[PDB]
């Protein structure tokens, strides 16, 4: 294995994957990213949860139990559709105040905790549609609460990537300098060619030195054929790339394949 | 060598959690190494931690070799922290030109892994931690020898510890820690 870094699943795109719980049982990863959050911003009311229908009951408590074990969870905004956006500077205070006070470590009277006294340790900016829309106020505006901490990383502003250099949905935020961690898809819209993944994730990684460099992989061709890479190939792959100084580790799209194919096992 | 970590980040490498913080004062470089090895180098640092270890943290059995060498304020300890109780442990085996010992409350003494440590608690009102602003304990056993490696049993600072009404929680994480506070120096420790 060339994996040098972190083990990220992605969780909530299928209902039939298991439980939150059950990831985190397996002893294969590192890293939970909730998925997703799909509709924010064109509505000023209304914030929209879409985990494809999990028994959300509970996720709270898992959410707590991988913490328990030395995981840390990670919840995504956003991803391919769902009418996202963030039109006014106004819409991404109020998307900040949510996130923040219903599954961050922000606690108001009358707002609902879909996930209990449990708080997710960071955000995903899985900013895959819409525009330029604000994205970088909102994270600064997260970002702000790390003052509060001490010895951790209190609050984590990761995102998810095009393959392509740049991402001109999330060029914006990533100018910050404020997101600990970026995971370069190989697998959604802006599919890398094989002929250019390795040069395509370089590029990503000497952008950003202070930033984590995470690949983002597919655990079964049947979510992207022309994306897929065998875990002996992405070991392969892995033993060039991982010698940039940021590498920080393979992401894996999703647990449902993962549990059918196994894929991180074999890697 | 130019390339290095500056900024707060946390995860895993080379199947050893690894966690660097800094206030953002001063200038400080952090660098992951093969196996369970970390180095940092900082110059007039606000106040830092950094090292390798653990993501969960128990009553293991830690072993760590290298080099530290502070000029001024630097700490070198099994660090972690544990939660309900919210708990910051400190088992100190070398530090810099100050002993926080003398600025709290002395409650006992053990004597474990080769040496006899003063053990003290401090509580900390409103201060910023790992699950934000609030209110805990600090447990430390500092060693009256400094060694830069060596075995720490756990097992023996946190029996005192309960023995001394200073009960730990769910641990959250373990490593060893190289904090340093408006200090300058270079420390390059491997863990175990």
């Amino acid at each position: 294995s060339q994996n040098t870094g972190d083990t990220v699943i992605i969780w909530g795109r299928n209902k039939d994957e298991g439980s939150l719980r059950e990831a985190c049982d397996a002893g294969r990863y590192t890293t939970v990213i909730i998925s997703f959050l799909s509709a924010f911003g064109y509505i000023p009311g209304t914030y929209k949860l879409d985990i494809s229908g999990h028994q959300v009951s509970a996720v709270g408590p898992d959410i707590k139990y991988c913490q328990s074990k030395g995981k840390l969870i990670l919840l995504a905004i956003g991803g391919q559709g769902g009418e996202y956006s963030l039109p006014s500077s106004q819409a991404a205070v109020d998307l900040h105040d949510h996130l923040w006070y219903s599954y961050l470590g922000g606690r108001r009277n009358g707002v609902y905790r879909p996930f209990g006294d449990a708080n997710v340790n960071g955000i995903d900016f899985f900013i895959d549609q819409g525009a330029r829309e604000h994205y970088n106020e909102l994270a600064k505006m997260l970002y702000d609460h790390n003052k509060d901490y001490r010895a951790t990383v209190g609050v984590m502003v990761t995102a998810t990537t095009r393959c392509g250099y740049p991402d001109h949905r999330l060029d914006e935020a990533l100018a910050t300098g404020l997101f600990h961690r970026i995971h370069v898809k190989m697998f959604s819209d802006g599919r890398c060619p094989a002929w250019s993944r390795r040069q395509s994730f370089e590029k990503w990684a000497k952008t950003y030195p202070q930033s984590r460099v995470l690949i983002g992989v597919v655990a079964s061709p049947d979510v992207d054929k022309d994306a897929y890479m065998p875990p002996e190939a992405l070991n392969n792959l892995l033993q060039f790339i991982n010698k940039q100084p940021n590498f920080g580790g393979v992401m894996v799209w999703d647990r449902f394949y993962d549990k059918k194919t196994g894929f991180t096992a074999h890697l | 060598e130019k390339r290095a970590i500056t900024s707060n980040e946390q995860g895993t490498n080379n199947g050893y959690f690894y966690s660097f913080w800094t206030n953002g004062g001063g200038s400080v470089s952090y660098n992951n190494g093969a196996a369970g090895q970390y180095s940092v180098n900082w110059k007039d640092c606000g106040s830092f931690t950094s090292g390798k270890g653990w993501a969960t943290g128990s009553a293991r059995n830690i072993n760590f070799s290298g080099s530290f060498n502070p000029s001024g304020n630097a700490y070198l300890a099994v660090y972690g922290w544990t939660t309900s109780p919210l708990v910051e442990y400190y088992i100190m085996e070398n530090y810099g030109e100050y002993n926080p010992g003398s600025s709290m409350a002395h409650k006992g003494t053990v004597t474990s892994d080769g040496s006899v440590y003063d053990i003290y608690a401090h509580q900390q009102v409103n201060q910023p931690s790992i699950v934000g602003t609030a209110t805990f304990n600090q447990y430390w056993s500092i060693r009256r020898n400094k060694r830069s490696s060596g075995t720490v049993t756990t097992a023996n600072h946190f029996n005192a510890w309960s023995r001394l009404g200073m009960g730990l929680g769910s641990h959250n994480y373990q490593i060893v820690n190289t904090e340093g506070y408006q200090s300058s120096g270079s420390a390059s420790i491997t863990v175990s």
